[PDB]
């Protein structure tokens, strides 16, 4: 699980803004906000020199293609894409795997897609963000918190693998029908 | 609670956030963006009109998020667009961030009677709440029936604030028995009054003053003076007594262009406390008792 | 998303049960109201009344009549205080009998004085509204920026109107 | 958003002492705070043995 | 062939409905795999039919 988790691995990043507005272009029509804010992700990380990753949430009704324009925009940006589902969610194992202990004991989510993008800078997508429940033995708005905040995320660990993980480069998004039941620190 | 000493952080002033930010943050996103002052520019007048209409709160963390998108926006316009070096103005902030976000905010800056604005300390900075009575049931209930005028209120009432609208109310009835005993408005009425949310519960009570403002102007129909402030508590008495979180309220007047204000003379030692450059452009009204505020509030 | 509610106000008791009876008309409502909306709806009946009083004190009809009201459920809770506008119109129509104005369409709060508050989710409103085939459309002052963000291929046909006081709204509902 | 936690770091940074900062807003589970009982499976302490274990010292700044 | 839909319990430490959507999964049901198999399986081209008396207590993600 260690060795194949990529370690300063990262997918070169496409760079050029016309290619890549032309492609959103080509992929989505109209989200006129949503190409302005990518496109000026771009050129801020052009900028910026090393590639970066902030978080962001698509927030509007069903059937609009959140999920589309987001594999639009890891197309686009030359990374790697994976979703995840948190809706209704009351294990925060899922995010931070198990103990390691018990045999078969499995990695928390992102784990296994960094294992499977082969990079430290894919493309993550979380749905229905606001469909959490956390129950009992849940509360992973915690862990949601955790997995996001900007500064401890570079060193965000889950239980399975105790060594912490850098995640300032990956780009998170969510989404969203309604931006009320979605937790306020979120 | 009682097992530490607890310390007030009250807010920024709008100069004060100008000052923090043209010295803290704007050089911290600069760097995090990396951009530099000869590429990226930022006037003083044009961090002011972002203060005041793109964002309106004690805490600061908006203008972080305004400051950082429009550095970010003129970064893409660097990189992309044809400006080696961005000069940002008023003019240009339209299309860097886009439309005035917030207004005066002020929801009333006539006043009308029965409305009186008045400070509270929320839990997220300072609040100016327009508590507002109103008539539920015509005065001529009866020409003849002289049925006691049960009052109505909302906005979540707790205990202690519907008591405290109670002994307002009572204090009101005997205040204008000896002032104007002929009027019988609030004696055989039906009113309703509305609190908005925000204040603390033990804030709460400092809207009593307001309540009897209110009642007040709508019983005799003469509108509140103008960009005048009002907060305090009654033993039933008239007597005004002292309450906390002044320089959150103080805040949120100088926000709220409240020229006017009334204080107990006991917070008067805190008001004074405060910074001069605070307590520009108002005049302060250190009272006790009920009476003088009528005047203040009713010169004419 | 966005949806178009027709609210609904019905009679439940006849208006005249006793000429010199004095009795409030005790309102009654529907719509899995949560506590802020009852709130919402007393200062909606309670600027109604008090309208009625300054332009119509003759009609004693929305003062002396227990009235039903129904909002359709589905809005968000923060969305909510928005139908105070329309319970207001809904109410005064019923007290006069004088229907809206057709294809007129309006959402927003009042804070029990007929002066209005903003409300958000305006460019999903008015696509609904247009898929509703309505015409003019009442809006506050304050939320017009909002508007204007939109793109022009889908305000046509849009006749709005920007209010800050419901007096305004009363004359574009009931131009006479 | 006054520097609260902003003065806290910045006390932390002045005393040479670490820092870290704990969420107790709405928090109930008192073992967030004592941990488990070590027999539940996947038992884990109070969140206090992790910082102490994180910060390495054992006089940082909570 | 999935036999009465409708009459799931959803309880403590089941909710075999997120199960059923990952198999069901256009895109996930591809790589589905189990706890005692740790292999992903393809499902495209297998045929799901599904049956239940009712549709409206049908949990919406299903
Ligand atoms: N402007 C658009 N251009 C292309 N496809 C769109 C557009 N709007 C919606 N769609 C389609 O609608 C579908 C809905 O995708 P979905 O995963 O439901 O996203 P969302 O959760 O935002 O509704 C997508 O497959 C997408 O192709
Ligand atoms: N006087 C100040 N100087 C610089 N930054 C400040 C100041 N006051 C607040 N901030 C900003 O507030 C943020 C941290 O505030 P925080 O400690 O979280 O306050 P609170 O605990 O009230 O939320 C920082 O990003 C910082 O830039």
């Amino acid at each position: 699980w260690l060795t194949s988790i990529p370690w300063g691995k990262y997918s070169n990043e496409n760079l050029d803004l016309a290619r890549a507005q032309a492609v959103l272009e080509e992929d989505h029509y109209g989200m006129e906000d949503v190409k302005k804010r990518i496109l000026e992700f771009i050129a801020v990380s052009q900028l910026r020199g090393s590639t970066q990753g902030k978080i962001l949430c698509f927030y509007g009704p069903p059937g609009v293609g959140k999920t589309s324009i987001a594999r639009s925009i890891a197309r686009a940006l030359n990374r790697e894409y994976f979703r995840f589902s948190v809706g209704g969610m009351t294990d925060v194992a899922e995010i931070k795997g198990h103990r390691r202990t018990y045999v078969g004991a499995m990695p928390g989510k992102i784990i296994q897609c960094l294992k499977k993008t082969k990079t430290e800078n894919p493309l993550i997508l979380i749905d229905e963000v606001d469909k959490i429940g956390r129950g009992y033995q849940g509360d992973p708005s915690s862990a949601l918190l955790e997995l996001l905040d900007p500064e401890q995320n570079a060193n965000f660990l889950d239980h399975y693998l105790d060594v912490p993980v850098d995640l300032s480069k990956v780009l998170f998004i969510c989404t969203a029908n309604v931006t009320d039941t979605i937790p306020e620190p979120l | 609670r009682d097992r530490m000493e607890m310390i007030n952080v009250s807010g920024y002033v709008a100069q004060e956030k100008l000052a923090i930010a043209e010295r803290y943050l704007v050089p911290q996103a600069r760097a995090l963006c990396g951009l530099d002052e000869s590429k990226a520019k930022l006037s003083s007048d044009v961090l002011t009109l972002l203060i005041k209409q793109y964002c309106r709160e004690s805490g600061v963390r908006n203008l972080q998020k305004q400051v950082e998108k429009v550095l970010r926006k003129s970064a893409y316009k660097i990189v992309s667009g044809e400006a080696e070096s961005v000069e940002v103005t008023p003019e240009n902030l339209q299309d860097f961030v886009g439309k005035p976000v917030f207004t005066v905010e002020r929801m009333y800056d006539v006043t009308p009677p029965g409305v009186v604005m008045g400070l509270a300390w929320t839990a997220m900075g300072g609040s100016t709440l327009f508590v507002e009575t109103s008539l539920r049931r015509p005065q001529d209930k009866d020409a003849k029936g002289d049925k006691d005028g049960s009052l109505e209120v909302t906005g979540q009432l707790g205990e202690v604030m519907k008591e405290s609208a109670r002994i307002a109310y009572t204090f009101a009835r005997a205040f204008l028995m000896q002032h104007a005993p002929a009027n019988d408005y609030l004696v055989t009425s039906h009113i309703h009054l509305h609190v908005p949310e925000g204040a603390t519960p033990k804030d709460g009570p400092s809207a009593g003053c307001t309540i009897v403002t209110a009642l007040l102007s709508l019983a005799m129909g003469r509108p509140v003076r103008q960009n005048l402030a009002m907060t305090g508590e009654v033993s039933l008495t008239g007597k005004i007594l002292p309450v906390g979180g002044i320089k959150e309220k103080t805040i949120a007047a100088k926000r709220a262009g409240v020229t006017c204000i009334v204080l107990p003379a006991e917070n008067k030692k805190d008001f004074y406390d405060l910074a001069a450059f605070i307590t520009e452009g108002l005049e302060v009204h250190f009272v006790e008792h009920y009476r003088e505020i009528f005047d203040i509030a009713f010169p004419d």
